């Protein structure tokens, strides 16, 4: 397990977590599984956030796309999160101060290559 | 001093960290009557590994205690370490093979070991933070001693603290509140260990009484990834601790209890602990 | 699990 980096960090994701919940597309400790599941039932673009299963994110997106349900992990370094960058990413990834606002953003993004389809949250 | 050309391997015996440690006999006369000892070697060598390795050698090496694992000497292959050979090996592996044949004056005892290890640990400024079960030796039945300072660092001089802003992964569950959320760990980040150390003794870790299955009882078999140490965090704030050892005197959990106290001034030293330990000890 | 990256 990755225990903080800092105090700033770790008051980061207290309020990472507080406006998640008032999100209401946060869903706690749920694994990949249902990911490929709750978004079965739902049109391509409808998306969750949930505690990563990895032990170094915190938290992960999961998406509904044509290809199927993607899952996308959120990095949190140096008090900041992003998503994962790929190596034929020409473009450098966008940084956040707040969880949420990470998400506002990407609602051109491509995943591997269908585009990145944000619309709708799945509410809990 | 040593050469690993003689250095005749008989077994392994356990591995830990970035290393793997072997049982050898080193006999320079090829005849096979020399005595036995124990040899940790890198399985994979990195820079990141071998520097890393060889500061806990030089740590080892200033270690000289009765309750402190007595350094041998060195032998490079990619560095190999050479300690004497302890046959019982870990407590942690002790303590479940022979419950029945271990009383509560027996587990004092080794605590009281354990603590002036601690003690002569800590003047050298010394903090250890690997402080488990796993990671105590058992020399003979009566005899205990503190190994594998792997992640023992040393501390500054006007710092009281180590922190590592990079973190690994780490055995969060033996860690302090503020070793969870800085990564600062302390003299008293080893009390708080050694209250998890202390609580793992007097439960012998049977079945389910381990400090992982216990303190994930406690925020819920589900919560998992990085998030495990977010909630754990709450439960350590929320005063929350690991329950009651089966069959556990009360003035030995109120020491753990206290050890497992939030705030730093009020965990109480090494010194303390140890006058605790000896007084319980001739009083039963 | 199906995990993948976002290519901008
Ligand atoms: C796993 C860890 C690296 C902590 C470690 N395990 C052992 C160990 C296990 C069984 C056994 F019979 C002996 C040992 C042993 C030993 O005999 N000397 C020094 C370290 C050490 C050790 N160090």
């Amino acid at each position: 397990l990755k225990t903080f980096s800092s105090k700033s960090e770790y008051q980061l994701v207290v309020n990472a977590v507080r406006k998640l919940q008032e999100s209401g597309f946060y869903w706690s400790a749920v694994t990949g599984g249902e990911a490929n599941l709750l978004l079965s039932a739902e049109p391509a673009g409808t998306f969750l956030i949930r505690d990563s299963s990895d032990q170094r994110h915190f938290f992960t997106l999961s998406v509904k796309t044509q290809s199927g349900t993607k899952n996308l992990r959120i990095q949190c370094e140096g008090g900041s999160f992003s998503l994962q960058s790929d190596p034929r990413s020409t473009q450098p990834v966008p940084r956040f101060d707040c969880v949420l606002k990470l998400v506002h953003h990407y609602m051109a993004y491509y995943i591997y290559k269908i585009p990145l389809v944000l619309s709708r949250p799945l509410s809990s | 001093q040593f050469e690993e050309r003689h250095l005749k391997f008989l077994q392994q015996l356990g591995k830990g960290n970035f290393g793997s440690v072997e049982m050898c006999r080193y006999d320079p006369l090829q005849d096979n009557t020399g005595e036995v000892v124990a040899v940790k070697k890198l399985q994979h060598s990195t820079e990141e590994h071998l520097r890393d390795f060889e500061r806990e050698i030089e740590i080892l090496k200033s270690l000289q205690h009765d309750n402190i694992v007595k350094y041998k000497g060195v032998c490079y292959s990619n560095l190999r370490l050479i300690m004497e050979y302890l046959p019982y090996g870990s407590l942690r592996d002790y303590l479940q093979k022979h419950k029945e044949r271990i009383d509560h004056k027996k587990l004092l005892q080794y605590t009281s070991q354990i603590c002036k290890g601690m003690e002569y640990l800590g003047t050298k400024r010394y903090i250890h933070r690997d402080l488990a079960t796993r990671n105590i030796l058992v020399e003979n039945e009566n005899r205990v001693k503190i190994g594998d300072f792997g992640l023992t660092k040393v501390l500054p001089q006007d710092k009281e603290y180590y922190k590592v802003k990079e973190p690994g992964e780490s055995p969060i569950f033996w860690y302090a509140p503020e070793s969870l959320t800085e990564s600062k760990f302390s003299v008293a980040s080893d009390v708080w260990s050694f209250g998890v150390v202390l609580y793992e003794l007097f439960t012998y870790i049977e079945k389910s009484k381990s400090p992982p299955v216990e303190f994930m009882r406690m925020i819920g078999n589900d919560k998992q990834g990085q998030m495990i140490v977010f909630h754990l965090i709450e439960l350590l704030k929320s005063n929350g601790r690991l329950p009651r050892p089966e069959g556990c005197p009360d003035e030995i959990y109120v020491i753990m209890t206290e050890c497992w106290n939030n705030n730093v001034s009020q965990r109480p030293s090494f010194r303390d602990l140890s006058l605790r330990v000896d007084q319980i000890r001739d009083s039963i | 699990v199906e995990y993948s990256t976002v290519v901008h």
